[PDB]
DNA sequence: TATAATGGGAGCTGGCACGGATG
RNA sequence: GGGG
DNA sequence: CATCCGTGCCCTGAG
């Protein structure tokens, strides 16, 4: 099935995105009937929520990277070896 | 351009990982008062005042230079978070 | 470098009986060429009183 | 329901819609208790439904309810939520922000690609809390409150605070933006160089990506606050780091106009 | 100095009164100087005559009168009053049963008066009523877009004066009429009018197949009464079809002159199109108890003849200026007056029932509040009533000659396509094709042509000279577009020897179409090229060499020029700069011949031939609507003999009677180290040294002290916790002294407000105990200078309660106004422009030693980059620069008229005469050619600019005739490697200045509901980070900066407070929290009976309200 | 806990009443003389919360030492005034009315 | 669709 | 119509009045029912208009007073050929009315204006968007109060624990209430004169430390 | 923008939308932006 | 608290278009 | 309404 | 084939 950008954006699973796009009343009525849950997958959802978007520095791929100096790194290594 | 930005982009599989590493290292340096640095006294970034050369207050420049040195280790799941925090506070108290 | 006109509070004033506004009078005073004969003299206050 | 500057009162239209609803509801209750005929009760119930519709989505069905002596439809909840002026597009997907300024731009040919000319007073206001902290570190002020009370009056501003502001902005960058923001290069990160005067100095090579010229264009300035925001700006958003178009892959910051002419 | 004017075209007539479109309109609307018995049924008279008599007791209207203004114009501007005249109306209440008559003159309020220049003073602010273009009422015939071989007939009355009626021939064959979105067979309405099958068959039968579609047996079978009841049932379903109700409704819909009003222009257009005569301005009449047709049958006949292809019938161009008309100040004011009068009439009719049906006067019957409300509404809040643009005199002169398709009763922005915004061929000589706004409003807002005037019917007319045989008379005829389409009109530049056409072939227009025509076929001729363009466009010299898109910007930017303290007229003028200062009553002139008795900075006293001594006071340092200073300077001396119409005083931005929007500067066209990159401009510090482009600006500040339930606000010098350094320039009463310098932070008016009741926090309790000082009852609410503003206090106005002559709005004890002025020197970021569309911001001010200079040591003033010329195709500035060089060395100015000005050979001659002074002076002073000049001449003959072998003087003269000179770089002393164009150019300083537009904000005010920062520099607001800026930050992948924008820097209360504290404490900014606008969204969705629940990974509810909204 | 999802659904009359801190029984806003909120009106402090932080209407309890207390004289809870942006009211209809979103 | 017209029609039935 | 209530609301309140008239009608008086009904219907309509037409509800007698003021001002404007002054309206109102009372009545009669009132000819801005929030503390005020608390604790640490605790208990920094001298004396077990003496000496030490360091002066505003 | 493999986490859809929309005001014998929208 | 009084009243958003649904 |  | 609904550039602005 091929649909234009407007209908495809309105038909997305996230109801926050579709409601912030257009046809707010229609989208909100159908989502409230369905008891829809927005999983905050896209960007507009987290932007509305004021969250950290899942892209760039907020991507789960790079978000949990740690930095440590070799002095402290070796100190932690010796502390974990003696346990 | 930032000095050595091409080599910094060569160190990582993703530029945003470089950004995360630099930001977290700058936060470490700010929290521990720069005394956890891997830099030598002659490698310390400097700032020209009316008095003279002083230490560069910008922790991001510090972190980028430290990363260029190669004495920093970055990655995922290197150490539990609480253990890292407490060992850093033991080696460099507030 | 400075001007004070009696019964004039600011540059945007206007003197009764005078055709030029204070702005134009100061513009004319900017064209004044004053030569100091004594090299040790760094400031002078010229006075002017006219009527009729 | 708030009292403005001159003691006058300003209130939302939702209050008038709620008043309509409550008046009609209480009148319906009183008509029911007093045993009114079915015609009166039917009219009252229909008016109650009309009032509920007016409260939720005015103008949706029937003529929109207006305030007396006015053709302006009252703003219902639906009107608050949807539309270009609605809650989503006006206060959720975009906001007015702190630590931001705006000024007319000027060509700064002496600037390096990673630099921008920033007026002194704009920088003093944008970095004001950092400047208070620096004025407390140096002996310029006893504490932050005195530093702010000193910055409040312009004639109380001495020359040491300018050196302190120079110390504050060291290494940091700011975000320059020009509307319309058609692509991601409508915002760029620049190291600020403090300048006298009230104009922002823009590097020539980036004028193509901003679609900016100097026939009166203005730009907005923003201050990334955190170490994380500063790192994002210096690494990913810096002007000197984005030299190719993300659309075509070709160079975007390239010689043009006078540079091409001279070469 | 000498003024040389070019051109051979002789204009037989001068420009009309440029503000007559406002003045004559309002004078015809009011008819105040006409004795009441001799007035015409127009304007206010027509409104009174339409509203009365009020039938129900009968109240009838006799006459009206206008009194004198209670206050003059200056006092109205001072005291926030409306310049108005009292309106009285003599009404006699008649009891048609008794014969009793009670006559009285009732007061109907005040009506605003138009000043001499054509503007109004509403609540103290100058305002302009812009004329509105719209479709002229009448009967039009347009092609049906769906069915090609059919058409639609449109009956259009005046706006709000009845519905539009559409006649159509449906596919089934019957003729339908469309009114109020309902459609019915026209045959029924024809039967109500009294038509029978015989009459229609004999009248329309010539057009074969359509009359049978008109035939319906059931309608002809019933008499007009049954047909009227049937039509009422069709138009008003559910309404019981009482016969009197049907009569009343159909009469009010079609025949009522009070509810349906075709235009007088509409009546004339109907009579001209259909070839009939109207007894009134309604579509039918109610006569002798029945309905009599007026308009419907002729329109139906014309429609059937057009469908059948009968010759002599045409479709109507609705954008043709014969079908589009102007509603001026008088007509709009009269419309709103009529609405208010109808409301007063409804009030009167309601009063004629209640109360005592016997004891009633016209004073007891009339309540004038609706009329006053309608007039005040029109003048205060209408879209066509605009804040007067008085930046310079030309600003307001053009503002009064504006034409809007917008406004009430007209187009919306989406309702405007390409057809409306287009330049119609009939705009020739009527609507300027150049002067129109750039952007969304293009084509909607236009300007009136110079020689154009709007007739009494509302159609713009342009003048043409009569041509009989081959002779051009001096008589002029003002034609509409419809009448213009009849003749063959020759161009104004057609060659003439005397009054005879000297060309074998002339260029002419037939219905706007260009054609070559013999002098025998010439019926009329253009008066002047000036008639084609507006006033602003006529001030652009060498307009024929500029592209239209940039001449537009030149016209629109002459409006934005700031009056300079040393303003001067351009060296190259068009001939209109005097007339513009004349008709824009900024300058002062002598009434009759006489002698000047007294010349002062404040007044000019003249003794005329009559012996009477007339004193003219001069407006000195008055603040306009836009802050520009409006001041008059005297241009005569004591004892000077003046004539009738001689200049006495120069207004703002005028030099010896000529329009002075800017300054003539020595400009060099060359790049310069990238400082003029992309339209930027480099200027010389010598401009600031001799105070060029320096302007005076005044800003008005205001503060009120009012009665509060907590105690009075007091304007006092006693302000708590303030030093004497802060209160230095304040007088005893707390107002800043006249002449003091005020900077950002300084106090203008001190004021104390009684503190709102509040329990001092325990920390405040301990502080009070430590210092042992009582907390004062009042709080500092003093008016201070905003950031980036300030200057010299020139005036102070204070109005208290209980002093003679002044009464404030309820609750306000006193009001104080402080006037602060400032002398603004040109600086980096201010905007400059010429009359040709070249505009640029000042990017660099160099010291005089770095400036490129001539061999004789004269440095240039402005450096313009030549890259802004080729793409823009505006060569008029180049010719202006050449002629300005010529006039700079000859010491003279020029008048180059539009499309008939100085051409290249004359400019070459003037340039040779100037080169003589420029070089023979040097040669006589004992100096030969310079070495660098020789190297430049070498590189120039390499460029083919000069002829090889000639002497250095001859080659320099060739270059000078090309408008180029040798230019030395002040940095090196070495010359520029080529000859460079240098000359005098007229450049203006525009209203856009960096001092007004610079702004920044750390933290500040927030909005009530959203808790997001406010907007605007005046409110110390923050910059909007819209959706597209969020898109930019997202595409960069800067997640934390975006989150800062969405939280810490806006509407995250906890987040922003903690961020400010952490920054002033040197700590890193904290983790952001939930934006308050999201909580607002959640609660507004709950008010819509929708449960929005934030959940965790376990689908358990998460409380973002933190227990505050849950019981 | 961290927010990971957002659910939207229809609200029963029972849920609407469970949101409400009281029923708005009057069309009054604020008193014309005192400018204080009218009781049982659209701005009543007994329903939506206190105008000032940790202070009841009549002023019997005026500090955080009483929080969660409901003044017996004026009937206002002593909490932060920010709750006036959060706490909901309700109107009990004599006759059910259709939500127009689910109609038009 | 017009509440007042509907109410007047209902009034006219008595 | 046009008094602040919609036509249907007036109809319904008139129906209420009609119900009252049906309940109070006495057919023995031979008066037709319309006579007695019209009075009650006008009464109910005017009562409803007086009660509901204003967002800020005003009692019925005050509404009558304001309407009488309007009628008097209109009479004076029709006879004077211009709008009257406060004093002229006070004169035409008779005894008990001065210009101050007329002004106060007109001020009380002022109706509120809509926050959504448009600004400009575009639909892009509202009036309430130019209205600041004066209630919620700005970040500057919150930071100032926090710094005040911190400097107060810094200055109280220069006392002994007991003499700083006396001040904290007496001025309300602890528990929020200001304890009397008897209560602080009974808490520290000492006599009220003794606790007053140690309070005075602690205040003396604080004033001395203040004159020495000049720390808490800037918070005096 | 870098002439190298894209980094994981780059908001690619936003970049696509901006790259397609930015020259929209330049689209003019030619169908142009109406055709682009039709597609 | 009583003469009789018995179906409103604006005059829309009317020179845009285009398309996605439901009748 | 004005500006880019 | 009609009819109703809902979209239709961004930032600034200022009496
Ligand atoms: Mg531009
Ligand atoms: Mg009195
Ligand atoms: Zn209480």
């Amino acid at each position: 099935l091929l649909m234009g950008v407007t209908k495809s954006a309105l038909s997305t699973k996230s109801w926050l995105s579709a409601a912030s796009f257009q046809n707010t009343t229609h989208v909100l009525t159908e989502a409230a009937i369905a008891g829809k849950k927005d999983e905050l997958i896209g960007l507009k959802e987290n932007v509305i929520l004021g969250r950290l978007i899942p892209a760039g520095t907020g991507s789960d791929f790079v978000r949990f990277t740690q930095v440590v100096d070799q002095k402290t790194l070796k100190a932690i290594e010796e502390a974990r070896k003696e346990a | 351009a930032e000095p050595g930005i091409d080599k910094l982009f060569g160190m990582v599989d993703s530029k945003y990982r470089l950004t995360v590493v630099v930001a977290k290292r700058a936060q470490q340096l700010l929290r521990h008062g720069f005394k956890n640095t891997v830099l030598e006294p002659e490698e310390r970034p400097k700032m020209q005042t009316l008095e003279g050369l002083f230490d560069d207050p910008n922790a991001v420049t510090w972190a980028m230079k430290e990363l260029l040195t190669g004495r920093l280790v970055f990655g995922e799941n290197l150490v539990p978070e609480d253990r890292l925090q407490k060992e850093m506070e033991r080696l460099y108290p507030v | 470098t400075s001007v004070y006109i009696e019964d004039v509070l600011h540059e945007f004033s206007t003197i009764p009986g005078v055709k030029e506004d204070v702005v134009e009078i100061i513009l004319n005073l900017k064209e004044l060429v004053v030569r100091f004969l004594n090299p040790s003299l760094q400031t002078v206050t010229l006075l002017l009183k006219a009527e009729g | 329901m708030v009292q403005v500057d001159g003691g006058r009162f300003a209130t939302s239209d939702l209050n008038d819609l709620y008043r309509r609803l409550i008046n009609r509801n209480n009148r319906l209750k009183k008509l029911l208790a007093q045993g009114a005929p079915e015609i009166i009760i039917r009219n009252e119930k229909r008016m109650l439904q009309e009032a509920v519709d007016a409260l939720l989505d005015n103008g949706r069905r029937g003529a929109p309810v207006t305030n007396p002596g006015s053709d302006r439809p009252l703003r219902s909840l639906t009107d608050i939520l949807s539309g270009k002026q609605g809650r989503f597009r006006q206060n959720l997907l975009g906001k007015r922000v702190d630590y931001s300024g705006r000024s007319v731009i000027v060509v700064g040919p002496q600037l390096k690609l990673h630099q921008c000319g920033l007026p002194k007073r704009m920088a003093l206001e944008l970095f004001k809390p950092f400047l208070l902290k620096k004025m407390e570190e140096k002996g310029i002020a006893p504490n932050v409150k005195a530093a702010r009370r000193m910055l409040e009056r312009q004639r109380d501003i001495k020359d040491e605070v300018w050196d302190a502001l120079e110390e504050v902005i060291h290494g940091k960058v700011v975000l320059l933006n020009r509307a319309p923001t058609l692509h991601r290069l409508g915002i760029q990160a620049f190291q600020p160089v403090l300048v006298e005067g009230q104009s922002i100095q823009l590097h020539p090579l980036v004028c193509e990506a901003f679609n900016a010229d100097f026939d009166g264009d203005q730009m907005a300035v923003h201050v990334p606050l955190s170490s994380f925001a500063q790192a994002e700006a210096r690494i990913q958003m810096l002007s000197a780091h984005n030299l190719l178009s993300p659309a075509s892959g070709e160079p975007l910051a390239k010689p043009s106009r006078d540079i091409i002419l001279g070469l | 100095m000498e003024i040389k004017r070019f051109g051979r075209i002789r204009e037989v007539i001068p420009l009309p009164p440029l503000t007559e479109i406002q003045v004559e309109s309002y004078r015809r609307a009011l008819q105040a100087d006409v004795p009441p018995e001799k007035r015409e049924n127009v304007g206010i008279q027509a409104a009174f005559r339409e509203t009365f008599p009020i039938e129900e007791l009968v109240l009838d209207f006799l006459e009206y009168r206008l009194g004198e203004p209670p206050f003059p114009q200056d006092e109205c501007r001072e005291k926030d009053l409306t310049y108005q005249a009292p309106l009285y109306a003599r009404l006699q209440l008649i009891h048609k049963d008794t014969g009793l008559i009670k006559e009285d003159e009732v007061f109907l309020g005040h009506i605003p008066l138009m000043t001499e220049d054509g503007s109004f003073i509403i609540n103290g602010a100058d305002r302009v009523i812009v004329s509105q273009i719209h479709r002229s009422p009448g009967v039009y015939f347009t092609p049906d877009p769906a069915r090609p071989g059919r058409y639609i007939a449109s009956i259009i009355p005046l706006p709000k004066r009845g519905p539009w009626i559409d006649l159509e021939v449906e596919p089934n064959g019957v003729v339908s009429m469309k009114v109020n979105k309902r459609k019915f067979p026209l045959v029924l309405l024809l039967r109500v009018l009294g038509y029978d099958q015989e009459t229609l068959a004999r009248e329309l039968g010539a057009y074969g197949e359509l009359v049978q579609g008109l035939m319906d047996e059931s309608v002809f079978a019933m008499r007009p009464e049954e047909a009227l009841i049937r039509l009422f049932t069709l138009l008003r379903p559910g309404d019981p079809p009482k016969r009197d109700k049907a009569v009343a409704y159909v009469y009010g819909l079609i025949a009522d002159p009070r509810r349906y009003d075709l235009g007088e222009a509409g009546r004339y257009k109907a009579e001209e199109k259909l070839g009939i005569r109207l007894s009134g301005r309604t579509l039918a009449r109610f006569e002798d108890g029945e309905f009599k047709d007026e308009v419907f049958l002729p329109t139906l006949r014309y429609l059937f003849a057009l469908t059948a292809g009968v010759p002599g019938h045409e479709v109507d161009d609705i954008d043709h200026l014969g079908n589009r008309r102007i509603r001026t100040v008088g007509e709009l004011m009269t419309d709103q007056f009529r609405v208010g009068l109808a409301r007063l009439a409804r009030g009167v009719r309601e009063r004629m029932l209640m109360g005592s049906e016997d004891s009633l006067t016209p004073a007891k019957l009339v309540n004038s509040r609706p009329l006053e409300a309608a007039i005040r509404e029109f003048f205060s809040r209408s879209q066509l009533s605009q804040f007067k643009d008085e930046t310079n005199p030309l600003s307001s002169l053009r503002h009064k000659r504006r034409i809007s398709a917008l406004g009430p009763g007209g187009l919306t922005r989406e309702r405007a396509g390409f057809d409306v915004r287009d330049v119609h061929r009939t705009h020739y000589g009527r609507i300027c094709p150049v002067e129109t706004p750039e952007g969304a409003n293009i084509g909607l807002i236009t300007s009136l042509a110079a020689y154009a005037r709007v007739d009494e019917l509302g159609f713009i007319r342009t003048p043409y000279r009569r041509v009989v045989g081959g002779v051009v008379t001096d008589e002029v005829v003002y034609m509409t577009a419809t009448e213009e389409d009849r003749y063959t009109i020759a161009q104004a530049n057609t060659p003439l020897e005397g009054n005879r056409i000297a060309a074998e072939r002339v260029v002419a227009r037939r219905k706007g179409e260009p054609v070559i025509v013999s002098p025998e076929e010439v019926e009329f001729m253009d008066v002047s090229p000036k008639q084609v363009f507006s006033v602003n466009t006529n001030l652009i010299p060498f307009l024929e060499h500029d592209d239209a898109n940039r001449a537009l910007m030149g016209s629109n930017m002459q409006t934005q020029a700031v009056p300079l303290i040393r303003a001067q007229a351009p060296v190259v003028m068009t001939g209109l700069e005097e007339r513009v200062v004349r008709d824009s009553l900024a300058a002062l002139y002598a009434e009759e011949d006489g002698e000047v008795a007294k010349v002062d900075g404040n007044r000019i006293v003249v003794r005329y031939e009559d012996g009477r001594l007339v004193e003219y006071p001069l407006r000195r340092f008055y603040r306009s609507n836009q802050g520009t200073a409006l001041d008059q300077r005297p241009r005569v001396v004591v004892g000077q003999r003046v004539r009738k119409g001689d200049l006495l005083a120069d207004g703002p931005a005028s030099e010896n009677g000529f329009l002075a929007l800017g300054q003539n500067v020595l400009v060099a066209i060359m790049p310069f180290d990238g400082y003029n990159f992309e339209d930027a401009i480099v200027i010389s510090e010598e401009l600031l040294k001799r105070d060029f482009y320096t302007s005076i600006h005044i800003e008005r500040y205001e503060i009120e002290a009012r009665d509060t339930k907590l105690g009075p606000e007091r304007i006092t010098r006693d302000i708590p916790h303030l030093s004497e350094a802060a209160l230095r320039d304040l007088d005893e009463e707390g107002v800043v002294r006249i002449g003091a310098e005020v900077k950002p932070g300084d106090i203008l008016v001190g004021r104390t407000s009684f503190k709102g009741e509040s329990e001092p926090t325990p920390e405040e309790r301990l502080l009070r105990s430590i210092f042992g000082e009582k907390a004062r009852d009042v709080k500092d609410t003093s008016l201070r200078v905003p950031p980036g503003e300030g200057g010299i206090v020139v005036r102070t106005v204070r109005l208290r309660r209980g002093d003679p002559g002044v009464e404030l709005k309820p609750g306000v004890r006193e009001v104080v106004r402080v006037y602060v002025a400032q002398k603004r020197k040109l600086q980096v970021g201010d905007k400059l422009a010429n009359r040709h569309g070249n505009k640029g911001v000042v990017a660099k001010i160099l010291p005089v030693e770095d400036m490129p200079h001539l061999p004789d040591g004269t440095p240039v003033d402005v450096i313009l980059n030549p890259l802004g010329v080729p793409s823009r195709m505006n060569l008029g500035q180049i010719l202006e620069t050449h002629l300005g060089l010529a006039g700079y060395f000859l010491g003279q100015r020029y008048i180059s008229p539009i499309f008939d000005g100085a051409k290249e050979p004359e400019i070459k001659e003037l340039l040779a005469q100037a080169f003589e002074v420029y070089f023979g002076k040097r040669k006589g002073e004992g100096f030969g050619v310079d070495k660098r000049e020789v190297e430049v001449l070498r590189r120039a003959e390499k460029l083919g600019l000069v002829t090889p072998g000639k002497t250095p003087e001859e080659q320099l003269k060739e270059l000078f005739l090309q408008g180029k000179v040798v230019l030395y770089d002040g940095r090196t002393g070495e010359p520029i490697e080529g000859p460079i164009v240098v000359g005098q150019m007229f450049i203006m300083k525009l209203y856009h200045m960096v001092e007004d537009k610079m702004h920044a904000r750390s933290t500040g005010p927030y909005s009530l509901i959203t808790q997001q920062p406010l907007g605007g520099k005046a409110q110390f607001g923050g910059q909007r980070f819209g959706e597209m800026e969020v898109w930019a930050l997202e595409a960069y992948g800067a997640a934390h900066t975006l989150q800062e924008m969405l939280t810490l820097k806006s509407d995250d209360i906890e987040g922003r407070n903690a961020a400010y504290e952490a920054i002033i404490k040197g700590e890193d900014v904290p983790e952001p929290s939930v934006p308050e606008s999201f909580r607002v969204l959640v609660k507004e969705l709950q008010a819509l009976a929708l449960d929005v629940q934030t959940l965790d990974e376990k689908d358990n509810p998460v409380d973002i309200f933190e227990g505050l909204a849950s019981k | 806990k961290e927010v990971r999802k957002v659910r939207i659904a229809l609200a029963s009359p029972e849920k609407i009443r469970s949101w409400s801190y009281g029923e708005v029984e009057k069309p009054e806003t604020i008193n014309y003389r005192t400018l204080k909120p009218e009781r049982d009106g659209l701005f009543d402090e007994r329903i939506f919360g206190p105008i000032k932080d940790y202070e009841c209407a009549c002023g019997k309890y005026k500090r955080q030492r009483f929080e969660g207390k409901v003044c017996e004289r004026c009937g206002v809870e002593v909490t932060k005034s920010i709750v006036r942006r959060y706490r909901m009211g309700h109107i009990e209809l004599a006759t059910p009315a259709a939500h127009i979103w689910f109609v038009k | 669709s017009d509440p007042v017209r509907q109410y007047l029609h209902e009034i006219g039935q008595v | 119509t046009g008094r602040g209530l919609s036509f249907l609301d007036l109809i319904q309140e008139g129906n209420q009045g009609l119900i009252r008239a049906v309940e109070k009608f006495e057919y023995k008086r031979r008066f037709k029912f319309s006579t007695y009904a019209t009075w009650w219907i006008r009464q109910a309509i005017n009562r409803a208009i007086a009660d509901q037409a204003r967002t800020i509800r005003i009692p019925v007698h005050m509404v009558e007073t304001i309407n009488k003021l309007s009628r008097t001002a209109r009479q004076l404007q029709q006879e004077l050929g211009r709008e009257p002054t406060y004093e002229e309206i006070a004169e035409a109102m008779g005894p008990g009315w001065d210009a101050k009372r007329v002004e106060e009545t007109l001020k009380i009669a002022q109706e509120p204006v809509s926050l959504e009132t448009p600004i400009g000819d575009e639909k892009d801005s509202f009036y309430g968007d130019f209205i600041p929030d004066e209630h919620l503390p700005s970040p500057v005020d919150a930071a100032t109060q926090s710094l005040l608390s911190e400097e107060l604790e810094k200055a109280l640490s220069k006392l002994s624990e007991r003499e700083a605790m006396v001040l904290k208990l007496r001025k309300g920094l602890i528990d929020g209430r200001e304890h009397t001298l008897e209560e602080v004396g009974a808490f520290f077990g000492v006599t009220r004169e003794r606790i007053r003496q140690i309070e005075n000496k602690a205040l003396r030490k604080l004033k001395y430390h203040e004159s020495r360091t000049r720390k808490l002066r800037d918070f005096l505003d | 923008s870098m002439a190298r493999p894209v980094s994981i986490g780059e908001a690619v859809g936003i970049v696509a939308a901006q790259s397609i929309g930015e020259p929209g005001t330049q689209l003019t014998i030619t169908q142009g932006l109406p055709r682009v929208i039709e597609l």
